[PDB]
Formats: C-alpha cells, structure tokens, sequence
RNA sequence: AUUCUGGUUGAUCCUGCCAGAGGUUACUGCUAUCGGUGUUCGCCUAAGCCAUGCGAGUCAUAUGUUCUUUGUGAACAUGGCGUACUGCUCAGUAACACGUGGAUAACCUGCCCUUGGGUCCGGCAUAACCCCGGGAAACUGGGGAUAAUACCGGAUAACGCACAUAUGCUGGAAUGCUUUCUGCGUAAAACGGAUUCGUCUGCCCAAGGAUGGGUCUGCGGCCUAUCAGGUAGUAGUGGGUGUAACGUACCUACUAGCCGACAACGGGUACGGGUUGUGAGAGCAAGAGCCCGGAGAUGGAUUCUGAGACAUGAAUCCAGGCCCUACGGGGCGCAGCAGGCGCGAAAACUUUACAAUGCGGGAAACCGUGAUAAGGGGACACCGAGUGCCAGCAUCAUAUGCUGGCUGUCCGGAUGUGUAAAAUACAUCUGUUAGCAAGGGCCGGGCAAGACCGGUGCCAGCCGCCGCGGUAACACCGGCGGCCCGAGUGGUGAUCGUGAUUAUUGGGUCUAAAGGGUCCGUAGCCGGUUUGGUCAGUCCUCCGGGAAAUCUGACAGCUCAACUGUUAGGCUUUC
C-alpha cells in the first residue's frame, strides 16, 4: 500500500491542509521489484475485476532481434545496467529501460514486468 | 440510482409534482439526458395505466413494445426518433424534441415503420468489420460509404437497412438541440471548421441559421422519409 | 429556503392621522374587517402601478407587447379599470375599484342585502351562490361576467323570499 | 340521486371500460354501493363487475365525480384491482 | 477615491480601510459583542439571585432602583440586575432562578438613571415577573 | 410613498451622533375559534451520552431437506444480487471543495443496451439432515450422507514485447482502432434453468454506448500587516516505479528553481452554490430547512468483501466512556426513525400503512421498506374565514338598553362521499336563550389617545431618548375614560432601512473630526492635438452554454386565496 492521492503543498509551500481522508482508489499497492531467480508471478487483483499480472522473478527473456525480428526465448543472466537506478544493476533488479545479458545477447528491458508479467527484451542491435 | 422531483432533467416534460422521486430510468443505450421511462410514457402520455404497479403488470404481459421488442421493465430508457407500437389499437408513437428541447410523442397512421438512427463513430471491430457504434437494433457492418453522422434508417422489428440517407448541400436536416430544436430545414454548408471543440454546420429551413454539427439530423433526402409529425396528443 | 412573506405592506409611521382617517372609512363603507385588507387591496393596486411603470419606462416590442397586453386583457376580465382603457389608465388607479371586485361589495351594490355587513353574513353563510357553487367568501374576486349568475343559493332560506329581515 | 356519464374509454392492454361520469345527487353523497346500482343500468355492467373507484363530492353544489370501471372477467378484477377495492365493493352476498 | 476608468481597485482599498472607523462594522466583524456581553447572543437567560441592593438613581433625579446580584449558570458571570415595578424586592429574594434580559436602553446599554447596571429580570422561577408585578401571578415557593 | 420627528441653545443656524418610526430573523411575556397551502419544528448549548423497538432485505424458473393449509403456501441450507443507492448530520475544509466553461487522445465501470462470436471436457468436496455435545452467554466441536448457476483441473482470447500491412474515426491532431498476420511469452463461460418444446430468461466473449465515479484547468466569490518572506520533495528535466489512469503520487541522476509586497506564509472565520434578507434603487447583511456537490460516522489509524467502500445498520486496535457476566469472558457508541438523560433562551408521536410514489429482490406472482405517504404534537412562515346579523325606537352619539325577528360560515349530532383504514375536509339535515368563541399594548413629548378624581411625597415608580415626583403629577398607582392593533400582540438581541451615519451613484477635510511639515519620487492611476495600421477592452450580431427550484404576470385547476401545471419574462454571469 501506497498514498498516490494529489498530496504535496499547492505551489509554495504552504501546507495542504486535507479535507478528505485516504479514499480507495488513491491507494497504490508496493513496488514488486523484479530480480533473477525462479520464474514467480503472482495475480493480484485490481479495480473491476483486472488482475494485474505482477513478476518477482525471472531469468529468461523474451529477446527480440531486430536485425530480422525473430523472438527467441534466452536466459537472462545479470543486469548490464540502469538508466532509473543506479542501484538496481548492483541489486540485479529488472526494470523497464535496463539492460540485461542473455545468450543471445546483450538487451535492453522494454516491458514493464510489474504489469506486463514477462521479462520481454529487445536484443540490443 | 434515483433521481429526485426538482432535480428532473431538462428534457423531462413532466411537472415537479408528488414526492421525490419519479421513476429512475436504466443506463440503457441512449443518454439519460434525452429519455424518459417507459414506465412513465405509459403512465402520462398514453394514459394507459395509472398506477406503477398496473404499468408494470401490462409491460410484464408482453402488451407494449420499443421497436418490435416487447420490453417489459417500466425503466428503460427511450431516446429521439424511438417508435412505440401498441398493436391493439394500432397507435403508433415517435419520441420527438420540440422547441424547448423538450421531448414529447407524435402519434403516427400505421402500425410498421422504420426508424432513424445516426452514426457516431465508425470503429473497426477485428474480423474486417467496420463498427458504425451502434446502439440498438440490427443493423449492417458496412463500408466506406457509410461516413459519420450519415443518419442511417433501419426497418422494424429486423431493423434493416432502409435507404442510406446521406447528407450533402441541401439536403435535410433536423435540428436536436439549442433554441432551434424541431426547425427542420435544409443544410445550407457544412463548413469543416478546424477547431479544438468541434465543427460547424449552415442549415436554412423557414429561416436562415448557423447550428452546430451535434445538433443536425440527416432525416431524409428532400422530405420526410421517416414519419417525423403525425399528431400532437398528450 | 422557499417560504413566502406577506402580500401587504405595512406605513413606515404607522400612526398618519388623515391616513388612518381614509383607512377607517373605507373599512366602514366598504364592511372590511382588517387593515391588512386594505394595505392587501393596496399592495395588488401597486403590482398594477409597478407593471404600469415598468412598461411605461419603455414607452412596444416583440415580447413587451405581450407582458403589456396580458395584464390589461386580465383586469378587462376583473374589470378593475375601464372597458375602453389603455396601459396608461392603470396608472391613475385607486383601489376602490379593488375593493368594488370584492365579492362583499358587489352583492352590496346587487341589492343581496340591506347592508354591507348583511352582505358579508349573507355571503359567508351560503346565502350567496353563482350557478351552483354556495361560494361563502367576502375576499371572492368576480368579474363583470361573473355578476350577473349571482343570487340565492337554492338551499339557503333566502331563496325563499319570506325573510323579514331580508328587503 | 341522478347520474351523467361521459367518458367510457376501454384499455386494450387490460380489456376493461374505464366510466367517467357526473354525480348529479341530492343532498346526501350516495355510498358506493348505490352509485354502483345506478351506474350498473347505464351500460349493463353487473354489481360483481361493474367497479366504481370514487364518488367523490364537491364542494357547495350536489355534483360528484363518479371513477368507475367495467371488466370482462372478476379473476381479472381481482388480479388487477387492488384488494382495499375488492374489499371496498361488495360482492353480491358479501360481508 | 480615484475616478479614472481603470481605477476599481484603488476604489475598492479606499472603501475598504474607511469602512473600518464605522463602529458598528468593525465590531461586527470583530466579534466584540459575542465576546463581551455574558448572554453571548441568547435574548434572555437565567441566573442564581446572590445579593439584592436598591441602587441609586442618577444626579438629577432622586430615587432607589431595585437591583438584584445574579450570577449566570450558563457561563458563571456575576452582573447586577435591576428588578421593575412596584413590590419589585418583595417577589425575589436570596438563590432563586429568575431569567433575564437586557434593559433595552441607550446603545443596548443601561438605561435611565441607573448606574453601572444593563440587565434586567423578567422573570422569577419560570414565571413572568410582569405578571407578579401586576398581581395576576403568585411567587412559587420553590 | 425615492418620507420625517424629539434631543446640545436664553433663542438661531448647523456639524454630529443618540434615541423614535418599518421589515426580517432567533427567542420569549401576555394571550387565543377554525380551515387551506408545503419545500418548517434538538441548526445556533452538547459532531454530548444513550435504555427500548425499528430502519434491507430478496431469490421455488440456481441447488439441496422435512411438512402441508396442495398453493408461485411456508421453515431450514448452499448460492446470486442488493445493502457503496436513499436517509442523517454540517464538525472539518479559505480548498479544482464549490459555481461555470473545456478536457480525459490519461482512465475504471455490476446491473442496462445493440451487433459480432462462443457456450468445450471433466474432477467432487462441503451445507442444512443423522449421531453426540461443549458454552453463563457470545459463540460453536466431532463422525456419518449428499447437491447445485458452489469450487477446482483441461482445450479455442485478452496482455505485453518486436515487426510489416490501406485514411477507419477524430481530426491542429495517433498516441488509438487497427487488414492484420508473424513468432515469443500468454485464456474465458452455466449446452443453467423453466416452458405450452412456440420460446423466455441466464453464463463467457469482442466493439461501442449509457450509467457511476477518479483525474484534469480558464475563471468566479471572506477578515486580517498589531501576519513579510515562504518553500527543499519544495520548482523543474531525463530514466523509472506504482496506478483504473496523467502526475514527485513515490524513487533515482541532475538542474536552482517555485510562490509573494498586484498580499505568499500565518492567524480569524465558514459546509459551497442555486439563493435569502432588505431598500426606490446602487447596494448592504445571512447563506440551518427545499434541490446540486462536498465531508463525517465517539476522536484516530488500518483492513477485509465487492464492479464499486476504506462501508451510517463491516471488521481490527489505540484513546475515551459505557455494558452483559456463572468472573473463565463477551458486547456497544441513534450526526438512521420515535424516545431518554444531559445541555440551555432554545423545539414534537417510542402513531399508521406498503395504498401510492421509488429502491433493491424475483423470470413472474409478490415481499420488505421510521425511504415515502398518512396523521398526532409545537402562537413555524403564508392565506382564507367567522364570534355577529338585525328593522323600529331612546338618552350622554355609541353602549347596554326595550322590542322584533332572522343566518348557521363556527361549535355538537346524524348519515354518505372519502383515505390503505383513519381524521379533517365534503353534502343534506339539524343542535344555539346569538349564547360558547378577544384579547394585547398604551394614553406628557417624539406618536394616535385624559390637564378628569383620590393615593404616594426626589419615596414608591416610570423612562429606547427627552423627561417626570420633595406637596394641584393629563407622566407615576387603582379607578373612571380613551387610544391603536388585531387571533394576535409586545420584549431583547441580530440584521436591513432610516442615514448621502461608508457616500462608484453620493459625503466632507480654512474655523466643527479631518490636508501629510515640505519635497523628491516607483507600482498604481490620470493624460495633448495628429496621419497612417490593427481591432484586444468596447460596440451590433450569431452560436454553444448559464439544471430545476425559488421570482413576475396571466391563463388552467384547487370554493377567493396562497398553492400545482402550461406559458410569456426574470435570475442564473460578469464563460
Ligand atoms: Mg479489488
């Protein structure tokens, strides 16, 4: 759980002061961050009957060649790096815009695996 | 989902009598702006039933029907150009928008007639299906001539294809909505103003206007295909 | 909210010595009861005069004409002010003309009754009727048209002519 | 007591006579058991079927506004009318 | 106080700082009434009888106005409040309950030739101490 | 009716307030017959605390079991839907909360809606019931039998990556749908129920609508400087994260901004608007009730369930108070309806019914409904009536007389209309010696009313203000009389008007309160004639709006009336 509702001063600095509670549909669940181990996804549900797909983790990919785009499936092995965190490659943590090492090749994560629910890897050219 | 006595929409022509509520109409497919209830057309216009509970007694008993279907809740949702066909006396109703916005019911002569839909926003449902967002009835996944806002008539109760009754320059309109509503007239120039609202439509009938493209109806080639006036009754 | 005030007016002095005069005599001559009956009568001859300027301001339009006409074609109806009158004779209105639509005053002036009191009485207890209706109102606002049905009521003892109090 | 009648519209949907009529009475406002004897006549309407809903008097003159219906069928009354109505107009040997 | 066109809002300042030297306004909007006088906006009250003194009169005039010491049990305020008409001290006495009301005289303050003194009794255990003034009502022994 | 009157003076003019005079609102003294209208009656203190009943329940055409009053009759269970809509309150909130115009191409939607599809194999628990109980209760154990639109497992989509493929909308406008297919990870349903076997209603699915709601921003509306700086997740960029969705909403690297002296930050206060009060109007003051949106459930935080909640009749714990106990433990919070204590100047019945209007439930018949309607009670607001009428006759000119009759609007009765059934109301009749049905203030001035008689003696008292009484009080107390109002009539606040006493309209500032000691001078504000160009304020006009409600007039209909509907106007404003 996570408070995403329009909370932070107005412009200035003045202090907004709340007139409503912490309704339900402001309330963000946590990051499932994503790592390199046994493929675990869990179905967690969301508004209206949409369960979100959320990954925790995974070491294959879905890299996608570009050069004659052709998806085959490869193991991912560590992250190269992250343009987001600079501790997640430390962590080996599989964020969207990383890149991650397979056997076909180096990667770069172009899905969101908190909601898209696969690992899906663009081969970097 | 109830609506209270004062707060009763615009396009309501019933009075803000009795106690509160007046007889909630559905989501249904048309908008809650212009509609009324079945229920309470049956129970003020047609004076056929009086009380709630004998209204929902005749519409449960299969004796009223929308379009062929014989609904039988008291609260569906009825929209402009909706015919309502009772077969034991023939009475034949169209909903209609007046000159206040309001909607009221002309009654028509015979008992089969078509209806008058529009097109809305042409959509591609996957299978090589042009989706006209339909509403109601049946209808046919067309082509490419039929374009947005082409005002398509549709028979009943199998609601087929009629007559694709196309709009250019000069041909009809019919005004839904503003302080022309009900001025029928021929278009004059549908300019395709360039504008982050929407565009703009010229229409003249007994007197010259400017209207706005959401408020035209393409009825009818150069006079009424669709039984539009029959008689006023209350 | 949605409530309502009064319909009369009250005098800011309340104590005018010739104006207390003239209301004392009007409520004598005319069989009134209250001076809000008056300052009532009053108040709907100041709606007439306030109609009156705020047509006259203009000096009569596509919609004008019917606010201007509406409202002689009414007291026409309640005959407040003369047959042939125009807008402008609303504005020399004086509210014995209100008074003489009153219901009391006119079976006065139709011979119902010796007095005006009497009228009032007779009024109220179903000695007056139109076509019918055993009206028991003094307050009853009635047209030219509306006088002439005027009479007895068929229940009423004095539909039978033996009253000896009766003329 | 006397009786004009003036509407007599037959509902299709529920095959039954709705009677509109003016109460021409005379000083005491008749029961609905009487005005339903006087208004049966009129149209040949039996006391079981013949149904009158109100006889309700005006003020000041004897004129009453008289609400009566006529069904083809006493199940069909008794489905359709309410049972405060049933209730109210008395069969022929009630209690 | 500016008469040019483009000149509302210098207008509306000079408006606004005069509006301050009325009394009236600024004490309304101050809330100086609701916060000075014990009632606090309720028309009348009710307080325990403590003390009965027949206060003197004014400079000119020659006389001794009845006034009871009453102490408010809504907020516990100790005032003194003048008691009217002949056989005013002999319908009240020591720690009684009698409602009060203001004396309705100059500015909503005292009135007349009484000194110091702005509420008044109305009444005496719940009954009109007009009426007892009058002889049409009789002192409960309560 | 666009209103003046007394008070400072030996007398005048006048500045100037005070007080008088009219509404409305709240409360209340005195007091009293009735009807109509509807959108009032624990808001102002205590959003204090609550005994008692109750307010949402329904489903036989989902499955299952025992009876019969044999019927959509009832009881139990599994299960579906609903209880997140109404209803109440008005603390918090000075705010995209709200009004209003756009947006969502940035989003979710159970019920409902139309078209395009599909509805495929299975598996087999656990209920009431049986056998035994435990428990003060709250609750609730074991073994035995079993079913479904219960629940689980399997096949044909959506979701995300990468691609190529033709305008399909909208259109400044793809970023969406997409013809798509490609391969890579990746799915649903109940061939259920009933039938007259005609069919009806349900499950899944795709597209869209509609409905509900989140988000978003141009603009509109408080007091305050005896409140001058405020802000670091604060302002922004890139990459992410989570979300229904956009977003510092959170995280990371970075930039050094952001708001404010044209009022930021803080304090004061407040549910916002539609509107209401008042006045000739400009304005000024309040926004309890009817409708729209907002928030709240003892204060507070957290969470399950669900399409939807952080749920008024859900939980959990803390604080706080209270409560049932067999002392091992178990509940509750009426800002839901009547009611109680408390509170105070400050307000009702623990009535009636689903008859109607609505809502959920059902396929239907129908059931529930302190929602709603119907009443009871409260000098709520408005409106309408009557307590008398009456010829002749008499004084002191309107009071009881003397007499003569006469009417029943009121009150009581009868009877029916009538409502779910009442009551009122409604019609005829008839009850009355017209008797049962008027009071309240005030009398020196302001101000309509007594210079009449005793009392009291700067005393009792009056008195908004002025002013009265230490001996002849039209002043004060009883009387006598008189006056105004009217089932009402006063009192104190409040507030509007008076008052041009806040003045833009519309005031003054030499001597009455008031020109700054002078002066220089920013924002602001005010500005020469003149040719040329634009048309933003402005101007005429058009088109989208500005919910109804309340306002005005009439018509129509309630007996007149207020009131409901139609309608022509008003407001909504100042987009
Ligand atoms: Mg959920």
């Amino acid at each position: 759980m996570r408070w995403q509702g329009s909370s932070r001063r107005k412009a200035t600095g003045g202090k907004v002061i709340t007139a409503r509670g912490k309704r339900k549909f402001e309330m963000g669940r946590e990051s499932a961050e994503t790592r390199i181990s046994e493929i675990k996804r869990k179905k967690v549900p969301t508004m209206g009957g949409n369960r979100k797909v959320r990954l925790l983790q995974s070491n294959v990919a879905n890299v996608t060649n570009p050069k004659d785009g052709k998806t085959v499936t490869a193991p991912i092995e560590t992250v190269i790096d992250n343009t987001a965190n600079k501790h997640y490659v430390r962590r080996n943590i599989l964020t969207k815009g990383s890149v991650i090492r397979t056997s076909m090749g180096t990667a770069r994560v172009t899905s969101r695996p908190g909601q898209d629910g696969v690992v899906n890897a663009v081969l970097i050219e | 989902t109830h609506q209270k006595r004062l707060s009763v929409p615009k396009s309501w022509k019933v009075g803000k009598k009795g106690n509160k509520w007046i007889s909630t109409t559905r989501p249904g497919p048309h908008s809650q702006a212009r509609s009324l209830p079945l229920g309470i057309i049956i129970r003020d216009i047609l004076k056929l039933v009086d009380n709630s509970r004998e209204g929902k007694r005749i519409l449960s008993e299969g004796k009223v029907l929308v379009d062929g279907i014989p609904r039988k809740d008291l609260r569906f949702p009825v929209g402009l150009f909706d015919v309502i066909t009772l077969p034991l006396v023939n009475e034949a109703y169209r909903m209609l928008q007046d000159e206040k916005g309001r909607l009221t019911l002309h009654k028509l002569n015979e008992t089969n007639v078509n209806k008058l839909c529009r097109i809305n926003n042409k959509t591609t449902v996957k299978g090589g299906k042009f989706q006209l967002n339909l509403n109601d009835g049946t209808n046919i996944i067309g082509s490419n001539e039929y374009g947005t806002k082409d005002s398509l008539i549709l028979s009943i109760p199998d609601k087929q294809v009629v007559k694709h009754l196309k709009f250019e320059v000069g041909n009809l309109a019919m005004v839904v909505g503003g302080q022309h509503s009900g001025e029928t007239g021929k278009i004059m120039e549908i300019r395709e103003v360039k504008s982050s609202r929407h565009n703009t439509v010229m229409i003249s009938g007994e007197t010259d206007f400017e209207t706005i493209e959401d408020y035209v109806i393409v009825i009818g080639e150069d006079k009424p295909e669709i039984r539009l006036g029959g008689e006023i009754s209350e | 909210p949605g409530k309502k005030s009064k319909s009369y007016e009250t005098p800011k002095h309340p104590w005018q010595e010739a104006r207390m005069a003239t209301e004392v005599q009007l409520v004598k001559a005319y069989g009134l009861r209250n001076k809000k009956e008056v300052w009532k009568a009053a108040s709907m001859l100041r709606m007439y005069r306030s109609e009156a300027r705020k047509l006259l301001a203009h000096v009569l339009e596509g919609h004008y004409r019917t606010q201007s006409e509406e409202i002689l074609s009414k007291l026409i109806r309640y005959g407040i002010i003369k047959s042939d009158a125009n807008i402008d004779d609303i504005l020399s209105l004086k509210t014995e003309n209100i008074l003489e639509r009153r219901l009391q005053t006119q079976v006065l002036r139709l011979g119902l009754a010796r007095t005006v009191i009497q009228a009032r009485q007779f009024i109220t207890h179903g000695h007056i009727a139109i076509n019918g209706r055993k009206a028991t109102i003094p307050g009853m606002l009635v047209s030219k048209e509306d006088e002439m049905h005027i009479g007895y009521y068929g229940n009423s003892p004095l539909k039978n002519e033996s009253h000896p109090e009766r003329p | 007591m006397d009786i004009k009648i003036l509407k007599d519209k037959n509902n299709s949907l529920l095959n039954r006579r709705e009677l509109d009529f003016v109460v021409k009475y005379e000083g005491s406002t008749p029961s609905r058991s009487d005005v339903r004897n006087k208004l049966a006549a009129m149209l040949n309407a039996p006391l079981e079927l013949l149904i009158i809903q109100r006889i309700k008097t005006e003020y000041g003159m004897q004129e009453s506004k008289g609400y009566a219906k006529v069904y083809a069928d006493e199940a069909r009354m008794k489905q359709v009318e309410q049972e405060y109505i049933l209730k109210r107009n008395p069969a022929p040997g009630a209690e | 106080m500016a008469k040019g066109k483009y000149a509302a809002n210098i207008l509306k300042q000079t408006r606004k700082d005069a509006r301050w030297k009325d009394t009236y306004y600024g004490r309304r909007v101050l809330g100086l009434n609701v916060k000075a006088d014990p009632l606090g906006g309720a028309p009348q009250g009710r307080g325990i009888v403590l003390e009965k003194v027949g206060v003197e009169a004014k400079q000119p005039n020659s006389a001794i106005r009845k006034c009871v010491r009453v102490q408010l049990i809504k907020n516990g305020r100790q005032v003194t409040a003048f008691c009217p008409g002949d056989g005013a001290v002999n319908f009240i006495d020591e720690h009684d309950e009698v409602t009060v009301e203001k004396i309705g005289g100059r500015m909503g303050g005292a009135m007349g030739d009484i000194p110091g003194v702005r509420f008044k009794v109305i009444a005496v255990n719940n009954v009109s101490l007009n009426q007892l003034v009058i002889g049409r009502m009789e002192k409960p022994r309560r």
